[PDB]
RNA sequence: AAAGGGAAGCGCUUGUGACCAGACUUGCGCCCGGCGGAUCAUCCGGUGUUCUCACCGGUGCACUCCGCCGGGCUCAGGCCAG
RNA sequence: CGGGACCGAGGACCGCGCUCUGCAAGGAUGCUGGCGUAAUGGUCACCAGCGACCCGUCUUGAAACACGGACCAAGGAGUCAAGGUUUUGCGCGAGUGUUUGGGUGUAAAACCCGCACGCGUAAUGAAAGUGAACGUAGGUGAGAGCUUCGGCGCAUCAUCGAC
């Protein structure tokens, strides 16, 4: 386990890939209050009444 | 792989001049444009060039060690010196670098 | 116990599909093959003769996989597999693999009593 | 029978990738939830672009986006739904604030070493979930040796 | 700072020893690029067969 | 960071060694899923919160997830046995499950599988003799 | 066992005869009476947790809890029908 | 205002309403009887009414002709390689490609290494040869998106210029 980080450091032409997701908590990310608070009112529910 | 393929679904249903002993290695001469010159120059002392921490010193750039024997001229130059040598080269690219500042040097 | 209060089960069509010329040809077996010929009086629906399948006889999807107590068949092969009904006795029904010893199928039996869930075959091997 | 001289027409678009990236999915479920509860265009069409195949996303390089970062645009965040390139022509990159779908290692380090910043497409979503204040770039689609044979 | 982990003795409690967590570990997990490796890597050491 | 349960849930949705796929229904064999059914709400291995019943000599057991231990498995688990009146047993399972905000969308499920653990535990009725029908099963 | 007045076989729908799979057998909830026990409520100490919720040890002294056994009552229960 | 037939999808409440203690108003309830088993239901055999050409191939526009078929089991026919091309997924990206070879190995695997080389980064001409910025990499009309609401304008298209 000491060793692994050099191990990673001694491949040539490898560097360890980013990501193309920074955060990986979708339901943190969903319910902040950055995004919840530029939302629009809901327009339903998620069950709908039969109308006729 | 076999399972795949459509194969499984339809399953059921079926000038000029002539040259003898054409030498290529006559006639290597790969070129670099100008637009291209300082990405030959090693990324630190390139920053440092182009940030303004050189102002005394000029780089020598030897084309025939990166593999290339004429300088052709896309592109514009920054105003930096630069000495390149080079065995062919255009009549731009010599006028660019000229206006740069250096000076295009002939090597075989 | 008592399946789960549902709609009544409806088939549209009880009787199989029965092949073309497999009444006729015991080298035919009688599992359905849609005919691909171009004159085939039963591909070509005349009157009077074998009906095809099509997606017009599919079984309400409330009930489908129901059998007739209104519970969905569930295979299980020792008594680890017959408890993951825990919570679906009024939905699911334990069908004992055919493979299982007699004794396992006594196991599975007793514990199945215990939780409340139907065995579909619980007199085999007895 | 009824007379039907026209004939529906099924969806001729992607409607999800093709793509078995997992990050992509998290990345389409938020985005499907920022176009179906918000107004702002660019929502949506982020969402489509995340939908798209490769040659329907080429790459953007800095000397694009410096391009684009003229007249006005030097304060605008640049969201680009495909990889980001660094052009060794270009000399000199201005401080940008960049959010792509990837980067290449060099454009990264160049965006830093020039004082900009790089963003992931969900930093660009807390950020700015209305997507104010952005250019939105794309590649040259057409700079392909397929489209050049066609 | 970079998270630690535990050292365990042979005795399987800990040792009081901690080390930093490799880098490598954060690494994105991709099933799609696993399951493309894997299935390239397996056949690598296929015998030939032919009548 | 890279991990997070939904990125778990994407990983594992298809295919995990608690799966037991067949006809009529997906089913799950995790000891953290009440219910026993593969989803997102219901894979107690997946979500950072999670509860899980089983039975005990008398009573049941609840195991519930810690959030500070989840890189010690050994120590990622809290356990409570109820070995009591099954009205004290419900009570303090959906305390657990609704009272701080702990996967309050899991406490009609945990309450359920606790009461049919406990109704398990009772002894059996003896069933009916089998009533012999027909003519030839008659005679 | 059955059918057969110059073909059989097949589709739809009854009937006859033979042979079968299910379903059902009672459950839940109250009100009384009789048993058998105190893992009733509160408080104290320890421990764990989601830090306010629990478990464990003492405390109950039986108008409180938990099962069982007799009744009575309500509700829900299978098939075909009016 | 009567007489008859077929049907009862849905499953807490929300609505539109009315004749407003309530209702026929966003889909059947109430009361009662027999039976609780082969009674209902199902399978098989047969009779009855009605329905119903022998399959495959071939041909042309189609039939007809013609060809194959005594019966059963097992076998039985769009494969693999090289090279292109378009599209999908993936890695890296003005670069990219470890596996000819070398190192190493728990030994035909996995891991590691780099010179050369291929393709791409420049074209054009028979060839000698020459070789891509007037301009914020141009003007004009569109154009998603953004906007300080004046504009800025991606991709792409059209058109006039420049090298």
């Amino acid at each position: 386990i000491k060793q692994l980080d050099a191990v990673y450091e001694s491949k040539k032409g490898f560097f360890l890939p980013a990501n193309i997701v920074s955060q990986a908590d979708l339901s943190r990310l969903i319910n902040s209050t950055e995004i919840q608070s530029v939302l629009r009112a809901p327009k339903g529910e998620a069950r709908t009444k039969r109308a006729c | 792989p076999t399972r795949f393929s459509k194969t499984r679904k339809h399953r059921g249903h079926v000038v000029g001049m002539r040259h003898f002993h054409l030498l290529r290695n006559h006639y290597w001469r790969p070129s670099i444009n100008i637009d291209k010159l300082w990405s030959l120059v090693p990324s630190d002392v390139r920053e440092q060039y182009l940030s303004g921490q050189k102002k005394d010193t000029a780089p020598v750039i030897d084309l025939l060690s990166h593999g290339y024997a004429k300088l052709l001229g896309k592109g514009r130059l920054p105003e930096i010196p630069v000495v390149v040598r080079a065995r062919y080269v255009s009549a731009e690219a010599e006028r660019k670098v000229k206006e740069a500042g250096g000076v295009v040097e002939l090597v075989a | 116990v008592a399946a789960k209060k549902h709609v009544p089960i409806v088939k549209k069509r009880t009787k199989r599909f029965m092949r073309h010329q497999s009444d006729r040809f015991k080298c035919l077996d009688s599992a359905w093959r849609k005919p691909k010929g171009i004159d085939n009086r039963v591909r070509r629906r005349f009157k009077g003769n074998l009906a095809m399948p099509s997606i017009g006889y599919g079984s309400n999807k409330k009930t489908k996989h129901m059998m007739p107590s209104g519970h969905k068949a569930f295979l299980v092969h020792n008594v680890k597999d017959v408890e993951l009904l825990l919570m679906h006795n009024r939905t699911y029904a334990a069908e004992i693999a055919h493979n299982v010893s007699s004794r396992k199928r006594i196991d599975i039996i007793t514990r199945a009593k215990q939780l409340g869930v139907k065995v579909t075959n619980a007199k085999a091997k007895v | 029978g009824i007379d039907l001289r026209w004939k529906h027409v099924r969806s001729s678009h992607r409607k999800a990738p093709k793509s078995d990236n997992v990050y992509l999915k998290l990345l389409v479920k938020l985005y499907r939830f920022l176009a179906r509860r918000t107004e702002a265009p660019f929502n949506k069409v982020v969402l489509r672009r995340l939908f798209m195949s490769r040659i329907n996303r080429p790459p953007v390089s800095l000397s694009r986006i410096a391009r684009n970062l003229k007249n006005g645009n030097e304060k605008k965040t640049v969201v680009v739904v495909a990889t980001v390139t660094d052009d060794n022509r270009l000399l000199q990159v201005p401080k940008m604030e960049v959010a792509a779908l990837r980067f290449t290692a060099k454009a990264r380090a160049r965006i830093e070493a020039a004082g900009g910043r790089t963003l992931t497409l969900d930093q660009l979503a807390l950020e700015k979930p209305t997507g104010a204040n952005t250019l939105l770039l794309r590649g040259p689609k057409n700079a392909r040796e397929a489209v050049k044979h066609f | 700072s970079r998270p630690t982990v535990t050292v365990f003795g042979a005795d399987g409690k800990p040792t009081g020893a901690t080390e930093v967590l490799p880098k490598v570990f954060s690494a994105p997990i991709r099933p799609d690029i696993v399951k493309h490796v894997h299935t390239g890597m397996a056949k690598n050491k296929r015998q030939p067969y032919a009548v | 960071s890279n991990v997070s349960a939904d990125l778990i849930w994407e990983v594992s949705r298809n295919y995990n060694s608690f799966l037991v796929k067949q006809r009529t229904g997906t089913f799950s064999r995790d000891a953290l899923n009440l219910t026993n059914q593969h989803s997102r709400k219901h894979a107690g291995f997946v979500n950072d919160k999670a509860l899980g019943i089983v039975p005990a000599e008398k009573g049941v057991k609840v195991i519930a997830k810690k959030v500070k231990a989840a890189n010690k498995p050994a120590s990622s688990l809290y356990t409570v046995t109820y070995k009591s009146t099954a009205r004290k047993a419900y009570k303090a399972i959906a305390s657990q499950a609704a009272k701080h905000g702990y996967r309050a969308d899991l406490r009609q499920a945990a309450v359920a599988r606790a009461s049919a653990i406990l109704r398990s535990q009772r002894p059996v009725k003896p069933e009916p003799p089998k009533k012999l029908r027909g003519a030839a099963a008659r005679r």
